[PDB]
This record gives C-alpha cells, sequence and structure tokens, in this order.
C-alpha cells in the first residue's frame, strides 16, 4: 500500500502553526498540574491567550479558573469589556485586590498573594520573548520556589515540544504559550479569528 | 498587509566561534528584512553586547517567519547548542575564510546533525578579505564534504554560500563580488528551503496527551499529530497495549475535520469504548512500530552531576512517561574528533551511545525515521531536573 501525501492536508501557515504549539502547551500544564490559572490582563495578548485556551479544550470548558489582578484602577472601557466577557462566555473570573511603588504593591505582591490564597501550582501568563530584550533567554516553563523566588539551577532546558513539569510540593511555574509569538503575529491572528478586543488601540 | 496572512515558520540555528561574524550576520539579516542610515550599527551592538540559555531572535519577511536560535559555539555550551538544534529546521555553520574548517565547525555539525536538522548552509564569511578567491571558497567547500562524508551526514540540502557579513555580499542581495558564484544568497535560501521536512505524512503517530471528559457521553483524546495522516473512520491501534477502534471523530474548535495532519492539535473520538490513556500511541492499524522496553539511543549529557548506569531515571519520551535506567553506554563520541570510545560515565555536555531499560514497554521509533516519537528526556527523580536530551536508534 503506498501511504499518504502532504497534497492532501492543506499545509501549516505560521500561526496555525503557532496556535498549535500553544495548546500543546496548555494541555501539557493541564495535564501535570493541579491547580492551573490563567492569568487574564484585559489587554491583547491575555485576549490571544484566552482564545489558545478555549481552542485547547473543546468541547469542554476550562478546567482551570481565569485571574485578574485588579489594581486600585484601570481604563473603563476595560471593565466593562471583561465583566461583559464573563457573563457571554460562563467562564470563572477571579478578581484579586489588597507607576514604580503603585505596580509594586499592586500587581507583584497582588499577584504573589493571589497565587497562595488558592494553592494554585501553575499560572499561564501572555508574555512575549520578543516584548523586551531579556526575555530572548527565556523559556516557556519559568520554575519558582516556595517562598517564590526565581532560581537559575531549577530552571531546565527545554528540548522539543517536550516539557518537563515535574515539581515538588508547594513549588510552582509560569507558563508562557505566548513566547514564539511577535507582536505582527499577535494582532494578525486577531484579525483572522475576529477576537473581540477593547476600543482603545494603543498597548495597555 | 494581505499578504502576510500565509507564510510558513522557519526555525534556524546559528553555529560559530567569537570573531567569526554572527552578531554581524544576524545583524544585517534582522535589519534587511525591514528595509522592504546605520540605524544596523546599534542593531549589531546590542547583540554584541555557565547557563543553559538559548537565545531566540524573530523577524520576518513576506514570505515566511524566521526564529533563530542563537547559543555560544564553546565546548562548555553544547547542551545549550543541543536545545536550540532540537526544534531548529535548517543551522548556518558560520566558518571565517582564513581559518576554513576547524574542530568548532567539525562539533557544530554534528551536533546539528544528531539532533535531525534537513538544511545546512555553510556560510563561509569573510571572502571580502580574500578578494572574494574563488580557489579559496572551493577549498573550503571540498574539505567540509570531505568531512561530511565522514560522518554519513547526508542532509536533504547542503548549500556553500561565498559571503561578506560586513558588506552584505550575498547575504540578502546577490553580490558582483563574485561572478564565480552561481548559487543563491542566504535568506533567498532561508525563503525558498522546503521545509516538508516533516516527512511523516506516511506513518501515523498520536501520541495521547489529554483525556477530556467533559460531560459523561463526551470522551476525547487530545493531542498533537507527530506524523501521519488521520481520517475519520480510519481504523487504529493503541501501542501501548495492541487493541483497535475505528476513528469516529476529529474534533476542533472550527468544528469536525474529515483529515488531519501532522503538526494539529487535534481531538480524536473513537467508535468503540476502548481504554486509552495519556502517554499511549494510536496508531494505524496496518503499520505499526515496534513495542519494547529496552532500545538504543543517543544521549546528549546535561547536567552537572554526572550520569551512572544502574541508577534510576525517569524517561519522559513524549507524553508516554516511564522510570528506567540506562543499562550500558555502549561508547562515549568525543564531540571535537567524532570518534567511539567506551565509557562507564556520561559527564556534563557528553555524548554516547547507550543501552536503555524501562519499566514498562513504549511504542518506539528511530529518531531519524519520527523527531518527535524518538525524541526524549531524562529526568531526575530527586532533583526533578531534566538532566539529558535522548534519541532513539532503530
Ligand atoms: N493585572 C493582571 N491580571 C492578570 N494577568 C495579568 C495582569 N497583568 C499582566 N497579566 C498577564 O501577564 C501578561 C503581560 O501583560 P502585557 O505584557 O501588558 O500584555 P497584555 O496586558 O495582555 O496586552 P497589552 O497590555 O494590551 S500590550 C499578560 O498576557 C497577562 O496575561
Ligand atoms: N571584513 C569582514 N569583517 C567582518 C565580517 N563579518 C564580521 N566582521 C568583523 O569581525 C568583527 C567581529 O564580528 P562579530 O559579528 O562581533 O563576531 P561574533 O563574535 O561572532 O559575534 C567585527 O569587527 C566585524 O565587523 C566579514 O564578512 N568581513
Ligand atoms: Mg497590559
Ligand atoms: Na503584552
Amino acid at each position: 500500500l503506498v501511504p499518504r501525501g502532504s497534497h492532501m492536508v492543506d499545509k501549516l501557515t505560521h500561526l496555525k502553526q503557532l496556535e498549535a504549539e500553544s495548546i500543546h502547551i496548555i494541555r501539557e500544564v493541564a495535564a501535570e498540574f493541579d491547580n492551573p490559572v490563567m492569568l487574564y490582563s484585559i489587554g491583547k495578548d491575555s485576549a490571544v491567550m484566552l482564545h489558545l485556551a478555549r481552542k485547547a479544550f473543546f468541547p469542554g470548558k476550562l478546567p482551570f479558573p481565569v485571574m485578574h489582578v485588579d489594581t486600585r484602577w484601570k481604563f473603563q472601557e476595560m471593565y466593562r469589556f471583561r465583566d461583559q466577557m464573563v457573563e457571554e462566555m460562563g467562564l470563572d473570573l477571579i478578581t484579586h485586590i489588597n507607576s514604580a511603588k503603585h505596580t509594586d504593591i499592586m500587581k507583584t505582591e497582588g499577584l504573589k498573594q493571589a497565587l497562595d490564597k488558592h494553592g494554585f501550582d501553575a499560572a499561564f501568563g501572555g508574555a512575549r520573548r520578543d516584548e523586551e530584550k531579556s526575555r530572548a533567554k527565556e523559556r516557556v516553563y519559568s520554575f519558582r520556589d516556595s517562598k517564590h523566588r526565581w532560581d537559575p539551577k531549577n530552571q531546565r532546558p527545554e528540548l522539543w515540544n517536550v516539557y518537563n513539569g515535574n515539581v515538588n510540593k508547594g513549588e510552582s511555574i509560569r507558563v508562557f504559550p505566548l513566547s514564539n509569538w511577535t507582536e505582527l503575529d499577535i494582532w494578525q491572528y486577531i484579525y483572522l479569528e475576529g477576537i473581540p478586543i477593547v476600543p482603545l488601540y494603543f498597548a495597555a | 498587509l494581505g499578504q502576510h496572512e500565509r507564510k510558513e515558520m522557519l526555525r534556524f540555528l546559528t553555529c560559530g566561534n567569537v570573531d567569526d561574524g554572527k552578531s554581524t550576520l544576524i545583524g544585517r539579516l534582522l535589519h534587511d528584512s525591514k528595509m522592504i542610515g546605520d540605524d544596523l550599527a546599534l542593531l549589531v551592538d546590542g547583540l554584541q553586547a555557565i547557563t543553559i540559555d538559548v537565545a531566540y531572535r524573530y523577524f520576518s519577511t513576506a514570505k515566511r517567519k524566521f526564529i533563530i536560535a542563537d547559543t555560544p559555539g564553546h565546548e562548555q555550551y553544547t547542551r545549550n547548542m543541543a536545545t536550540g538544534a532540537s526544534t531548529c529546521d535548517l543551522a548556518i555553520i558560520l566558518v571565517d575564510a582564513r581559518y576554513g574548517v576547524q574542530t568548532q565547525t567539525r562539533r557544530h555539525s554534528y551536533i546539528a546533525s544528531l539532533l535531525g536538522i534537513k538544511h545546512i548552509v555553510v556560510a563561509i564569511n569573510k571572502m571580502d578579505l580574500n578578494g572574494f578567491d574563488e580557489r579559496v571558497f572551493e577549498s573550503i567547500k571540498a574539505d567540509y564534504l570531505k568531512f561530511a562524508e565522514g560522518i554519513a551526514f547526508k542532509p536533504t540540502t547542503m548549500a556553500f554560500v561565498p559571503m561578506s557579513a560586513l558588506k552584505g555580499d550575498n547575504v540578502v542581495n546577490k553580490s558582483e563580488r563574485s561572478p564565480w558564484y552561481a548559487g543563491q544568497s542566504l535568506m533567498e535560501i532561508l525563503e525558498t528551503v522546503e521545509i516538508a521536512s516533516d516527512r511523516n505524512y506516511t506513518d501515523l503517530r498520536f501520541p495521547v496527551q489529554y483525556v477530556n471528559r467533559p460531560n459523561l457521553n463526551f470522551r476525547g483524546f487530545a493531542g498533537t499529530l507527530a506524523s501521519g495522516i488521520v481520517h475519520k473512520g480510519d481504523e487504529i491501534v493503541v501501542l501501548p497495549s495492541g487493541k483497535s477502534s475505528r476513528v469516529k471523530s476529529i474534533v476542533t474548535f472550527e468544528g469536525e475535520l474529515e483529515q488531519a495532519g501532522p503538526g494539529q492539535a487535534v481531538t480524536l473520538t473513537m467508535e468503540d469504548e476502548i481504554d486509552i490513556s495519556r502517554g499511549d500511541l494510536l496508531v494505524h492499524a496496518d503499520n505499526v512500530p515496534q513495542v519494547s522496553d529496552a532500545f538504543d539511543a543517543m544521549l546528549v549529557w546535561m547536567a552537572e552531576e554526572p550520569m551512572l548506569p544502574g541508577k534510576k531515571y525517569d524517561i519522559k519520551r513524549a507524553t508516554s512517561y516511564v522510570p528506567g535506567s540506562i543499562a550500558s553506554i555502549t561508547h562515549r563520541v568525543d564531540v571535537n574528533t567524532l570518534e567511539e570510545g567506551p565509557a562507564s560515565s556520561l559527564q556534563l555536555n557528553e555524548i554516547g551511545r547507550v543501552k536503555v531499560s524501562l519499566d514498562a514497554p513504549i511504542a518506539l521509533d528511530g529518531y531519524s525515521s519520527n523527531r518527535t516519537t524518538g525524541a526524549f528526556i531524562v529526568i531526575d527523580r530527586l532533583t526533578n531536573g531534566t538532566v539529558a536530551a535522548g534519541m532513539i536508534i532503530a
């Protein structure tokens, strides 16, 4: 018998390939970790990640909750967008609340405190490697210890699309599904998929 | 806009040592892809300004999307280059025109070949310094080919480009400084090389990643097609056990598909209530790979701690997770000289042929037949660290 050829299936375009690769990552974490969360901003990258998360589990809902670390106040059009988003998707959204000082106490500490209160061992961030220079040496999985800090020797080489999620009791990770996407990839994905977006068109 | 919607993705690795000119080359590529004014200078500066780190660089054209895997060329960063090489489609092996093929040229080539890179381009740089001497180019090409011959190093494409990263010759546009050169420029290669290298359209391998059970009547088996094409109604088998069923449906967010090819994130539904767990492979019933608990493999050791035969490790293949050990080391390959040598230990950055033993059998493929089902990582049971990259020989 003669095997099937590539001329039978539509070849993988860059966005479809990125889509599949990010879906795979999300599934792995879900498969290996007990209490994941999707850290959802109200911004554009987190909107792409949430769309990927849906695609990852269809026809099921997200097996993990979605989180928003709320500051004092963001744009009014963001709250209204996110509020409608929860009701229109039957979503489980957790809000948390307790730019030098501001961001440190509200975001950094807030997110830190939110992860402890619920007992999450994995957290989905929509950060990209092309967003800041340092991010170039970043991995998909970012291992944190009990007291929450990052240690170099605890980080693991990421070989193929095989990922090591073996973690200890009280240890948590940071996952970046979108790390291979570029600014152009995201907007191009938003446009083709028709992902709803906050009326403001400048990076939030 | 408009044309940028249907592009491919090519990941390529850059290999070379200090002062070969790779910061200049990468800088030139990242820059001249934007010119549809020496800003280039500041780009090259930034790039010039003990770790497991791989640098991932991003740029595109109208034709395709590019990810550059950048890693230092020193022996100490072999694991780093290995990590980078694992996802790459192509390697740029960078040589200085005055020095030609060196030990690092040989070492980088081996690593690329070992990790299944099917396309290499020997970038013979600084040809501007020798006056675009054809004799020098032909000298370097011939003795690289002689080296390649003594590895059984037969990638699907091997190109030799005479260039000047500094001056731009044959980097983006073809050069008038080399009328004797009939080949295409870099970039022309990078845009045009066929990446149907994921040859596996012939043999279905579906590693089961996630058992989706939303309600009592939908039972789905989610994962990514490593290889082959699955079709609604195909007779499949799982390779843990050998038991068979027919594919009921291919389920995605877009709906239900008749077929799906390699690299697609799908969910498979089955006609029979067959027992399928995460870790099992779903395969065509008329085309079944070997299933065993023992196999030969190449190992790239990447832990500070040495590897000890008999010591229990965890073997994560793709979604298959099975504890086991290395029974024996057949030989250790000296990365610089490319020859076999007996060993009873593997150190950091060392590569060798090993005999692997598992507690339970997995379905397997030679890494040279399948880049997914022939690839695995070794995991330390006490430290949780990823200590070695493995690729099956069969
Ligand atoms: N307040 C927050 N609550 C929850 N998740 C957050 C918060 N801030 C950032 N994140 C996550 O961390 C990533 C970094 O945020 P950003 O780089 O600002 O991207 P974004 O907010 O999704 O898109 P922008 O701001 O419109 S370019 C996002 O993908 C979020 O998922
Ligand atoms: N003449 C000439 N000089 C080059 C070429 N490529 C790089 N150089 C020079 O060699 C020096 C080191 O180059 P660099 O890119 O930093 O090498 P790296 O250490 O591999 O990053 C710089 O002064 C470059 O201008 C070339 O093709 N021709
Ligand atoms: Mg934002
Ligand atoms: Na962002």
